[PDB]
C-alpha cells in the first residue's frame, strides 16, 4: 500500500495500452472495424471510403 | 409485395456471375458488398425475397 | 408457487473462443 | 394491362440478403480449396476470412 506511487504510474501505461488496442474494434462508421472484411467485400471505389 | 415470398438458400455452392453478367436484369444494386467480390465469399445464410 | 433462480441460465452468447478473459 | 407505359408495367424482383454470422457459413462461391501449409508465414482465407 506504500508503493501506490508506482504502481499508479504503471497502471496509466497500461489503461494507455489499452484503450488503444480497443480503439482499433471501433467501428467510426465504416462497414466493419476489420480492415480485411472491408477489402474483401468492396471495390476500390467504395472501399476506399469506408 | 404485400405478401412477399422468402426463398431461404443454404448448404450450397453459387456463382454469382451467372447473374451479373446476364443483360436480363435491368438493375443490380448491391450494399455492403460488390458482384465482383460475391464469388470470393461465403455466407451463414442467404434469403432470396 | 415461486423460487429464487440465483445466479441461473447463463449460456454461451456467441460461438467464438475465448479464453482467460472477462467479456461483457 | 401489356399496354402500360414502362414505370407501369410489371417488374420482377429478388432481394438476394446476405448474413455472416459469428458462426459457420453454408453459402460458397466458386473458388478452389487447397492443401494446408503449416509453420510457414503464408496469406490465408478460410470461408472468406483473408
Ligand atoms: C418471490 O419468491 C419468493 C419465494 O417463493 C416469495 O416469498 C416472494 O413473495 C416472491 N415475490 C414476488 C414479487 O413474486
Amino acid at each position: 500500500s506504500a508503493l501506490g506511487k508506482l504502481q499508479d504510474v504503471v497502471n496509466q501505461n497500461a489503461q494507455a495500452l489499452n484503450t488503444l488496442v480497443k480503439q482499433l474494434s471501433s467501428n467510426f462508421g465504416a462497414i466493419s472495424s476489420v480492415l480485411n472484411d472491408i477489402l474483401s467485400r468492396l471495390d476500390k471505389v467504395e472501399a476506399e471510403v469506408q | 409485395v404485400y405478401a412477399w415470398n422468402r426463398k431461404r438458400i443454404s448448404n450450397c455452392v453459387a456463382d454469382y456471375s451467372v447473374l451479373y453478367n446476364s443483360a436480363s436484369f435491368s438493375t443490380f444494386k448491391c450494399y455492403g458488398v460488390s458482384p465482383t467480390k460475391l464469388n470470393d465469399l461465403c455466407f451463414t445464410n442467404v434469403y432470396a425475397d | 408457487a415461486y423460487t429464487n433462480s440465483f445466479t441461473r441460465g447463463v449460456y454461451y452468447p456467441d460461438k467464438v473462443f475465448r479464453s482467460s478473459v472477462l467479456h461483457s | 394491362q401489356p399496354t402500360n407505359g414502362v414505370g407501369y408495367q410489371p417488374y420482377r424482383v429478388v432481394v438476394l440478403s446476405f448474413e455472416l454470422l459469428h458462426a459457420p457459413a453454408t453459402v460458397c462461391g466458386p473458388k478452389k480449396s487447397t492443401n494446408l501449409v503449416k509453420n510457414k508465414c503464408v496469406n490465408f482465407n478460410f470461408n472468406g476470412l483473408t
